[PDB]
């Protein structure tokens, strides 16, 4: 066939190399990717050490109910984050943590600014982002025993002025996420999956779970014609 | 090291069965292709079989086809050779090579020490020198011919340079022409005019006495031409 | 006291250099190609379709012979395709899937890659053992390698995420000489035909002209108004062309220290990811993120042709030494050859 | 055979413009689809959307021989050959079903997208796509094609509905395409199912999913399942009886609901698809 | 202190870029269009190459 000895065995070679592709393009397909974009430190490390794990970038390996899951701490890159933040396009969720406590605190960096009004910004500059308009976010709010502590001894009015709620737990959590939910413009492409988790917290894994299945079930829905 | 044991040779009655064993060590044994050589006690070397990565491609002689059979097993890193009614045709030393095939690629460069066995339409190769007499710190010129053009469509001409020093294993010199092999010093080159060859070595040291086998790669079976042997003064 | 004084001194300077570069512009590069005849339609077509990857392609670089180039891909991929023969020589698994850059040694022996993992992994292509194996991570870069270079068998120049450049000696592992100056993320680097002078485009609007015994900034162009995202070398080596944000190519030479003229077009909007030129030096080809590739004529700002083909950005294309074809990968899993 | 065109008079006129206008705007409708499917070259790749490509090449398949046959045979009275009246009912009915398996195909495809959620790229890619819709074209073929290969309603009386096929095969066509659509009424129920086990554990935590299921499937099972169950009711009910009445006119008449069920597989299928409404409006 | 010596680098990279000799644009164009008028024969890209002479025939 107008190819020579070593010609064929390179094609053979060839084929070779492209079944082993496709075997591992077909592994990575069955594992979830996640980027987790918390606003600097607030509890970005109490939920992976809750999730376990079974220099720029760090990649997290975990397995619950036979699915392997990908979460990547791209948070220490310190770099411009609209240059390198397309390579993360098609991750199936993103998992935002938000720390509660920060409705008091203010950055130490600027010592003007809301911590908790940074991570507003940075959710709102993530989930409308060019890239990440079909990316379902999994918001985290941790920090929820400290938050009621403080909201037990503390208003929440430095923070949110045009808060007409009462001082109780319950109706500050709630406001806090429908301000986080607010900030997200594509209300039809996108959902938020909303989560209050302390230290002692177990559920965190299922939750993210039953997040990532919906993603995927809604993906699989739009790509199958049926939405 | 890069390493190629094979054993499983002896004694046997014509009409038997015997299989050869080559253990293959210090480097990846799956994605080589590997042959089998033969050579007979005093004759030139003949190629047997091969078998591709995967086993995909299987190639026999026709002096064993049907009759032998090659298998791998790349777990275990071990490549077989199956030999069924053996004649007094198959006494000779079985050698295990070592190829691969990309593009730049240096088929047959390692081959492996011999197993001794003893029983109680191709391309034609040939190399009129028998023997050539010479001094070290001279210049020779080892001729091969062939009976078919070895230049391909695409420009690369297949022809393969051996060098067996006197009880050791072949080594490769010279792969497609005017290519040197990884470890060969620069004293070797050869060149040629799609069906006449040579081999030139710049100047001789006691290292690169021997016989010296020519091959063609374009087409199965492989044919190695009879050994141009250089003796010194 | 002081620090006023010195921002005034660098402000005099900044304008004694504006006004050294505008005494040196007699004439302007187009009025003088005004009276050469135009290119003309340039039809390119896509002669050999490179298929195998699994995720967006973000870097690839062509070798020496003109026959084998590399590909970087997100998943954790790097095939060194043949391009005659459309052949997968060698596929590398990587343990950092998130790449940018790719680079082919000269000689053919190294490959090397980086990306997020901020380390520059040099592989040995032909070894023994018959493998691909990581002949050296360099580390020591705080951000993402946007671009590396090789320069010999022993040296590279690896292009950072840290406002840095740094040149590399593989047998020691060790950073030798490092380029301070810039300002923004260093996003490519384009190494000079004889090898002696790179010229580095960065997130501040700027290329800056680096020695490489000396690790001096030669001198600095300016001009974009955006990020720029792809330089490279004239194949005489006195020019040089960069790739931005803003729909706009700039070709600047290096003797008269300032730009010779601009390649835009009202009609495009989007950005440029990569810019090579061909081998003498008469057509640009740019790969906007418009899923195309624009072949702009270099003496005149007439544009020759365009390479559609691609149903995603267009994130990586070199022209071969030989000049003899053109490789765009893009960030659908594709690489296209052009002739 | 005069005998089975028994249907006349003044609405000879009626069924006849009736039949030609289904008939040419279905075809139409099926090929703007099929056009729309293959010309985006991004749908191609989706094994999805070549399954309704492939509902849609069967739909105007069936819409066209179907319609040319019926206006040839029924309303022109123009008598058919023996030999190819058979390998026109044939045709007829290989495209009704492969129209059906498609269906099941889209059914079982979206079964998958629910019951392996992570492995459903994996385990239906591009290359096993066509295999499974291959072997189902054929099978749909042979099914249909059996009077053509060796019958010719050489054992018991022939069907009474049907000219020239006996009363034997139709119970044996009847009963396949019953367990077909037993196949896309089940699997949709275990859509359903799981859709509805996957919404409440999730809300455990803190039914949309199911509604909209709900919607889309209920309107393609109610489409089907009164486009077809009068005829198939009408063909089982035929085999005890002669059924010499006006249920022959009844039953010409009513065999426009296949048509029906044609015209309203692209809007239900492919138009409710929200890629090909974007690929239509670019 | 603390920015005061970066000031003095900056200065003094600005001093290094000033004193470098530039040549007018029209030598410096003349010489790009030189350069591409001696070299156009042998680009590929701009004089198509015979498919005899393509590598790339198919
Ligand atoms: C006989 C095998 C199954 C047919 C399924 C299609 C359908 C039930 C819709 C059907 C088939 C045939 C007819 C007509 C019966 C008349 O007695 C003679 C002319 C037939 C149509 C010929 C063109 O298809 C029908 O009305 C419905």
């Amino acid at each position: 066939c107008t190819l020579s000895a070593e010609d064929k065995a390179a094609v053979e070679r060839s084929k070779m190399i492209d079944r082993n592709l496709r075997e591992d393009g077909e592994k990575a397909a069955r594992e979830v990717k996640l980027l987790l974009l918390g606003a600097g430190e607030s509890g970005k490390s109490t939920i992976v050490k809750q999730m376990k794990i079974i220099t720029g970038i760090v990649e997290t390996h975990f397995t619950f109910k036979d699915l392997h899951f990908k979460m990547f701490d791209v948070g220490g890159q310190r770099s411009e984050r609209k240059k390198w933040i397309h390579c993360f396009e098609g991750v199936t969720a993103i998992i935002f943590c938000v720390a509660l406590s920060d409705y008091d605190l203010v950055l130490a960096e600027d010592e003007e600014m809301n911590r908790m009004h940074e991570s507003m910004k940075l959710f709102d500059s993530i989930c409308n982002n060019k890239w990440f308009t079909d990316t379902s976010i999994i918001l985290f709010l941790n920090k929820k025993d400290l938050f009621e502590e403080k909201i037990k001894k503390s208003p929440l009015t430095i923070c949110y002025p045009e808060y007409a709620g009462s001082n109780t737990y319950e109706e500050a959590a709630a406001y806090i996420q429908c301000q986080f939910e607010d900030l997200n413009k594509r209300k039809d492409t996108k959902e938020i999956y909303t989560h209050f988790t302390c230290a002692t917290d177990t559920k965190n894994v299922q939750f993210v779970f039953d997040a990532v299945t919906d993603v995927i079930i809604k993906n699989n829905l739009k790509d199958c014609g049926l939405f | 090291d890069v390493q190629l044991v094979e054993s499983g040779g002896g004694l046997v009655q014509p009409g038997g069965s015997r299989k050869l064993s080559c253990s293959a060590s210090g480097f990846a044994f799956s994605s080589f292709g590997m042959h089998w050589v033969r050579q007979a006690p005093e004759k030139g070397l003949e190629w047997v079989a091969y078998i591709s990565s995967g086993s995909g491609t299987i190639y026999y002689a026709d002096t064993v086809k049907g009759r032998f059979t090659i298998s791998r097993d790349d777990p275990k890193n071990t490549l077989f050779l199956q030999m069924t009614s053996l004649r007094s045709e198959d006494t000779a030393m079985y050698y295990c090579v070592r190829s691969i095939y990309y593009y730049g690629s240096s088929p047959f460069d390692f081959w492996g020490q011999g197993t001794t066995l003893t029983v109680s339409s191709d391309i034609v190769m040939t190399q009129a020198t028998s023997s050539v007499p010479v001094t070290p710190g001279e210049s020779v010129s080892i001729s091969c011919r062939s009976s078919k053009s070895l230049l391909h469509s695409n420009g690369n001409t297949y022809l393969y340079w051996f060098l067996q020093r006197p009880g050791q294993s072949p080594q490769l010199l010279i792969y497609r022409m005017s290519n040197l092999a990884s470890g060969v010093p620069d004293r070797f080159s050869g060149s040629g005019s799609g069906t006449a060859f040579t081999l030139t070595i710049s100047r001789l040291e006691a290292e690169d006495v021997g016989v010296y086998y020519c091959m063609q790669h374009l087409e199965y079976p492989l044919t190695f031409g009879a050994g141009t042997k250089l003796e010194l003064k | 006291s002081e620090l006023d004084q010195l921002r005034q001194e660098a402000e005099q300077l900044k304008n004694q250099i504006r006004d050294a570069r505008k005494a040196c512009a007699d004439a302007t590069l187009s009025q003088i190609t005004n009276n050469i005849d135009p290119v003309g339609r340039i039809q390119m077509r896509t002669r050999r379709t490179l298929r195998g990857h699994l995720a967006k392609i973000y870097a690839m670089h062509w070798g020496t012979d003109s026959r084998l180039l590399v590909s970087a891909s997100q998943d954790g991929k790097l095939i060194i395709w043949d391009s005659y023969t459309t052949n997968k020589v060698h596929a590398i698994p990587l343990r950092s899937s998130w790449v940018m850059t790719c680079a082919y040694a000269p000689s053919g022996n190294y490959v090397a890659c980086g990306g997020l993992d901020n380390i520059c992994s040099i592989y040995n292509l032909k070894t023994r053992e018959g493998n691909v194996r990581v002949s050296r991570e360099l580390a020591g870069h705080t951000g993402y390698l946007s671009c590396c270079r090789f320069l010999d068998d022993n040296q590279i120049v690896t292009s950072s995420g840290d406002t840095t450049c740094a040149l590399w000696d593989i047998e020691t592992g060790q950073q030798t000489t490092t380029f301070t100056g810039h300002t923004g993320d260093v996003m490519s680097l384009s190494l000079a035909p004889d090898t002696r002078l790179f010229v580095s485009g960065a997130c501040d609007a700027s290329a800056k002209l680096w020695d490489v015994r000396e690790g001096m900034c030669r001198q600095t162009f300016t001009g974009h108004e955006s990020d720029i995202n792809a330089i490279c070398f004239f194949p005489n080596g006195n020019a040089f062309a960069t790739g931005s944000d803003d729909a706009t190519c700039r070709l600047f030479d290096l003797r008269a220290d300032q730009e010779l003229m601009t390649y835009s077009h009202d009609n495009i909007i989007c950005g440029i990811t990569s810019v090579s030129f061909s081998k003498s030096g008469r057509l640009l080809l740019a790969g906007y993120d418009d899923f195309n590739c624009n072949v702009w004529d270099a003496l005149k700002a007439d544009r020759a042709g365009v390479l559609a083909g691609h149903d995603n950005r267009v994130s990586c294309l070199g022209v071969t030494d030989d000049g003899m074809a053109v490789a765009t990968g893009s960030w659908d899993s594709f690489l296209k050859i052009w002739n | 055979m005069k005998d089975y065109m028994i249907l006349s008079g003044p609405q000879k006129t009626a069924v006849a413009v009736l039949c030609t206008l289904l008939g040419l705007l279905s075809a139409l409708e099926n090929v703007a689809v099929l056009y729309l499917i293959l010309s985006s070259h991004q749908l191609r790749r989706k094994p999805s959307y070549l399954f309704i490509g492939s509902l849609a090449g069967a739909d105007f398949l069936a819409s066209v021989v179907f319609a040319c046959s019926f206006v040839n045979f029924h309303v022109f009275h123009g008598v058919d050959s023996k030999a190819v009246f058979l390998l026109k009912i044939g045709s007829v009915t290989m495209t009704f079903t492969a129209s059906v398996g498609s269906l099941l195909l889209t059914a079982i495809d979206r079964y998958l997208c629910l019951r392996y959620p992570p492995s459903y790229k994996a385990l239906l890619t591009r290359g096993r796509a066509l295999v499974t819709l291959g072997i189902m074209w054929v099978l749909s073929a042979l099914v249909s094609y059996l009077p053509l290969m060796g019958w010719t309603c050489c054992p018991r009386p022939c069907s009474e509905l049907f000219p020239l096929i006996p009363n034997d095969y139709l119970l044996s066509w009847l009963l396949f395409i019953a367990f077909l659509f037993s196949g896309i009424i089940y699997t949709y129920g275990h859509v359903l199912w799981k859709a509805h086990q996957h919404v409440a554990s999730l809300s455990g935590h803190q039914m949309r999913l199911d509604v909209r299921l709900a919607k889309t499937l209920g309107l393609v099972l109610a489409v089907l399942l009164i486009c077809w169950f009068p005829v198939l009711a009408l063909m089982a009910h035929s085999l005890a009886t002669t059924l010499s009445d006006q249920v022959k006119k009844a039953f010409a008449f009513c065999s426009m609901l296949c048509l029906i069920n044609s015209m309203v597989n692209p809007v239900i299928y492919a138009l409710r698809s929200g890629e090909i409404r974007s690929s239509a409006h670019h | 202190t603390a920015s005061i010596a970066q000031a003095r680098k900056l200065v003094e990279q600005l001093k290094m870029e000033a004193n470098i000799d530039r040549i007018k644009v029209s030598k410096a164009a003349a010489d790009l269009m030189a350069y591409c008028e001696a070299h156009a024969k042998e680009d590929p890209l701009l004089t198509p190459v015979p498919a005899s002479e393509n590598p790339f025939r198919e």
